[PDB]
């Protein structure tokens, strides 16, 4: 994967000082070069862990459903990169799995690739690309885990369980307005039956 | 095993202290004063034995080889056996040579990269520094100036730390029945603001290292041969205790 | 501070005692078997009549 | 085997490729596309980096212009060192775990360029394992192979001579 | 900056990941020959785990058509450890360790001379489980930690719930993974739609 | 001065074998059994690490399975690093120490392997560099332009044909 | 730029060296590769100058000898820097690893270029070029350059 000192600071700033608020910890304002701090880093790692999770979860912004993954015309191998958070098939029981780093196709027992496959991937993207609801959501279970791995305070443990779970139900809101999901002419299988 | 000290009386906080190396017998000092430099621009007060000023002469860098060779014989007036020479900069850069398999007399030549022909550097032998703590046990002070150890109950299982002040680098052992493990503290943290390139890695603080056992199986020593300063403030350790097998 | 002798110069078990006369002159006497080395706290020899 | 070489199928409209490669820079991917003769891209102009990990080419740059495949190396740089050290520096991680990694990167692209399995010498000397070469040859200084087309012209000289 | 270097996973970044889930600081060796008895451990903790997840039985670590060559020689297969399970494709199973090699129950045979085609889950690098799997291996690896030897009850706590929220996403993601349907795609229900 | 190959014969029926150069790991020294294809011989089904640079196999392997060289080569992986620097670390000097042997490990690795080549130079010039091609008996056949040593022979014969 | 061939005419003594050093010991040099030719320093190489060389003795083509390689090989085992717990870790001295574990890579980038093929039909391939360079070879089980193939122009003399 990737290391947290890495990435630019333009709005995990506000991110890793929420994080460090989780404790008591002053706001930093450089989050860059000039830091020089043990809280800092330790924030910034539960930070990406927690953007990596909330990620994984596989929320309908982020499946890009139809990818053309090609492989090399030499070698016919496909990636299987720590990026690439779940990879799955559009049908029924997906074929593809990680074998060494590259896909193998299970069913046929075998990782050279001609063409190109599509699959249902879930490629990872920076904590800014995160929406507003997710970010927020994002923060407060970084800030949960911070403060029960390094302070403790039960009593802010139990704030932000609370506010875990607005933040959850928020970013549920978010995702179902988002998709729309119409169980009618939109569905699957219904909307065939409606055809009349 | 190699020296034998003949006399090592001291005046008032200086003790003068003969050696008799198998080729070469020595006179040296060694000063009690507590925050001092024993030699002109040393730069943090190095622990090595045989400690001397030594200014390297021209002629010893030879560019087809890229390194400056100094014959010991020439330093001192004599040759040793046994010991990790280490030769130190004004700044603090630290070069150790290995004991030649053979002796320092079969091959008594440093060889340092670069050209070090008129700068100054100090020579000298490392100091074998061993502590080992008494077992971590469950020590409790009476009434009066008398200290109990409870050897009732079950026997704890432990974690530990220690202190230290204006320290360099000291390496700690554990060991247990079987096996052991080490911690050699190094410096100062990787992305701390004390960490500076160029600069003297000194510092106080804290260093915590787990000692998982039994508190009485498990011995717990530091171990240090580096020439930087050791000063150690205190220990502890942290473990759960029961009240069980009073007698096995 | 110097080098004295060849590990011999002070023969196997000699008695050893400190001068501290004055504060320049510090003398540090060696007393082998055979004879004397009275030698500095410097390390110069100082050679001694017999 | 090879990671620092890939080269993908263009296959008509296709504006987007991934770049598996771990590099230091964005200026040590060059994109060669393949056909007819091979032409490099400069940044910004018809090239451009959508994201880490990924390509946004402007242009489809299908068969139809000539172009089959797309080829994404990394040239890592040898003479410009992405890291410095300073005196009054922290010395945090970055700086030498990029110092090892970038010499890595250039070690391995080393490797990978010459993937060709090819007689490797055994003990101070070139070995063939049996294999022939067989291709023409001449010979035009003294210390050139000697092919058999002057074995032949000597053969010549040889019986026509008397 | 603009660079996409990418840090190790192997045994490096989730040791890292169990040594902070209690306050313990990270380290970047993790093979030092110092033991450090932390690295040591939170690896054994980590490799545990992680062996009995895929023993657990899962979609894309059974491996269904199998097929296991024995010995010429000696015409016997070996039942290496890495063999987490291993279950005949038919209802029932008449495979067993015997020793350290296969043994044919109803046969009373080890004496294989063609090959036996067997449900075979194989154990598999860390790295190689997808993100999901290695979550829920990395927390409940950081419980069994905290549990064996700092014994924290708030990161016990917090760490059993996310355990098991690791585990509901791991659940889900192998529901969706095996698009398993009670129609057509199951054995019994599909020779019945032949109407 | 010491490769990190020593290509080995298998002269009859031979168990222990030996390794001249160092490795960080045993992850990174490959055991190819080459001879009549590029057979590798894994690690716990083929492979025995009696003790360090002692490797040992199961069995001979002699040539009457038609396995002739079992060169001992040394990679060591640019993408998996032994030592990777955290912020919050203490900095060993091993660490450091681990991080550039490995680095030289990998370059060491990768400037052997090109230098035992044959490609063109910058002025478009391939030179063996001196290095004599032993192994590649039968040379000719069709004029495939080189000799094998029967040269000198053949010459002797056309110098008394008279 | 690293491995640079000239020639040895006659009495050229001086060549030059276009790439630069770390250390005096880094800079290998061989005639023609035949008895592994140590070439030790000053005895039979001096270096005049820095980017500079100066051979003691003419070495001309009627040695046998008619190039040399200024090939730069940085030592793997001997490192200018090592580092120690109890040191500063002078920046200067990083600079100078980071340097020197890096010139083997730019060595092997520097020396990689468009290798030989094999073909499964006849075997070893060369596209259609032919050698420049050879050594001389000793064993009857090898190729032979012209400097083995007098023979050819002895007998082409005799024939006429």
């Amino acid at each position: 994967m990737r290391s947290y000192d890495m990435n630019v600071e333009t709005a995990a700033e506000l991110s890793a000082v929420n994080d460090i608020l989780a404790s008591i910890g002053e706001p930093p304002v450089s989050t860059l070069e000039g830091d020089a701090n043990a809280d800092a880093a330790n924030a910034r790692r539960i930070l990406n862990k927690i953007n990596r999770q909330i990620q994984s979860r596989g929320w309908t912004f982020n499946i890009e459903e139809g990818i053309t993954l090609l492989p090399d015309v030499y070698s016919n191998l496909i990636v299987y990169s720590d990026d690439y958070l779940s990879l799955m098939s559009t049908s029924g029981q997906s074929i593809y799995v990680n074998r060494g780093g590259y896909v193998y196709d299970r069913t046929s027992q075998s990782d050279r690739f001609d063409s190109g496959i599509t699959v249902n991937i879930i490629r990872l993207r920076d904590y800014d690309e995160m929406p507003e609801c997710f970010r927020y959501w994002i923060v407060t279970k970084a800030s949960r885990q911070f403060n029960n791995r390094f302070f403790g305070a039960p009593e802010v443990e139990g704030v932000l369980q609370e506010e875990e779970d607005e933040a959850r139900r928020l970013c549920m809101e978010y995702e179902m307005d988002y998709g729309g999901y119409n169980m009618l002419d939109g569905d699957a299988f219904t909307s065939g039956l409606l055809t009349r | 095993e190699n020296v034998q000290v003949l006399a090592c009386q001291s005046i008032s906080s200086d003790m003068y202290v003969i050696l008799r190396n198998e080729f070469n017998t020595f006179l040296a000092r060694i000063s009690f004063t507590k925050n001092a430099i024993d030699l002109q621009g040393e730069p943090y007060r190095a622990f090595m034995d045989m400690k001397i000023r030594y200014t390297i002469p021209s002629g010893t860098y030879n560019d087809d080889t890229f390194t400056t060779s100094i014959h010991i014989p020439t330093i001192y007036g004599a040759n040793f056996g046994r010991g990790k020479i280490t030769v130190l900069e004004p700044d603090g850069k630290i070069t150790v040579f290995e004991q030649p398999t053979a002796g320092w007399n079969s091959d008594p030549w440093l060889r340092l990269s670069g050209n070090l022909e008129g700068r100054m550097v100090y020579i000298g032998f490392n100091i074998n520094f061993v502590y080992e703590f008494s077992k971590f046990l469950i020590k409790q002070t009476a009434d009066d100036g008398s200290t109990s150890t409870e050897d009732i109950g079950r026997l704890q299982l432990r974690r530990a730390w220690v202190n230290y002040e204006n320290s360099g680098t000291f390496d700690i052992y554990v060991e247990n029945q079987s096996s052991n493990w080490k911690y050699t503290m190094a410096g100062a943290r990787l992305g701390s603001n004390t960490l500076r390139a160029g600069r003297l890695n000194l510092g106080t603080g804290q260093y915590r290292f787990p000692v998982v056992g039994n508190a009485k199986f498990n011995t717990v020593y530091i171990l240090s041969d580096e020439t930087t300063p050791l000063n150690i403030i205190g220990c502890g350790w942290e473990g759960n205790y029961l009240r069980r097998s009073s007698g096995i | 501070l110097n080098t004295l002798g060849d590990n011999g110069a002070l023969g196997q078990a000699p008695y050893i005692h400190l001068i501290n006369r004055d504060e320049h002159e510090q003398y540090y006497a060696v007393f082998t078997g055979s004879g004397i080395r009275v030698f500095d706290l410097s390390g110069n020899e100082k050679q001694v009549r017999y | 085997v090879i990671k620092t070489v890939l080269t993908y199928q263009l296959d008509g409209s296709n504006r987007d490729f991934n770049i598996p490669f771990e590099y230091l820079a964005r200026k040590f991917v060059v994109v060669t596309l393949i056909g007819v003769d091979r032409k490099v891209l400069t940044i910004n102009t018809d090239y451009r980096f959508a994201t880490r990990t990924t390509i946004s080419l402007t242009k489809a740059w299908g068969p139809a212009d000539g172009y089959t495949t797309i080829e994404l190396r990394r040239v890592t740089s040898t003479t410009d060192r992405l890291v410095d050290f300073t005196d009054g520096s922290i010395l945090r991680a970055y700086d030498l775990n990029v110092a090892q990694i970038q010499t890595m990167h250039v070690a391995e692209e080393a490797r990978d360029l010459t993937t060709d399995t090819i007689g490797v010498n055994n003990d101070g000397h070139l070995d063939a394992r049996g294999r022939r070469i067989v291709n023409l040859a001449n010979a035009v200084d003294d210390r050139d192979a000697v092919p058999f087309g002057q074995l032949k012209t000597m053969n010549q000289n040889s019986w026509q001579a008397r």
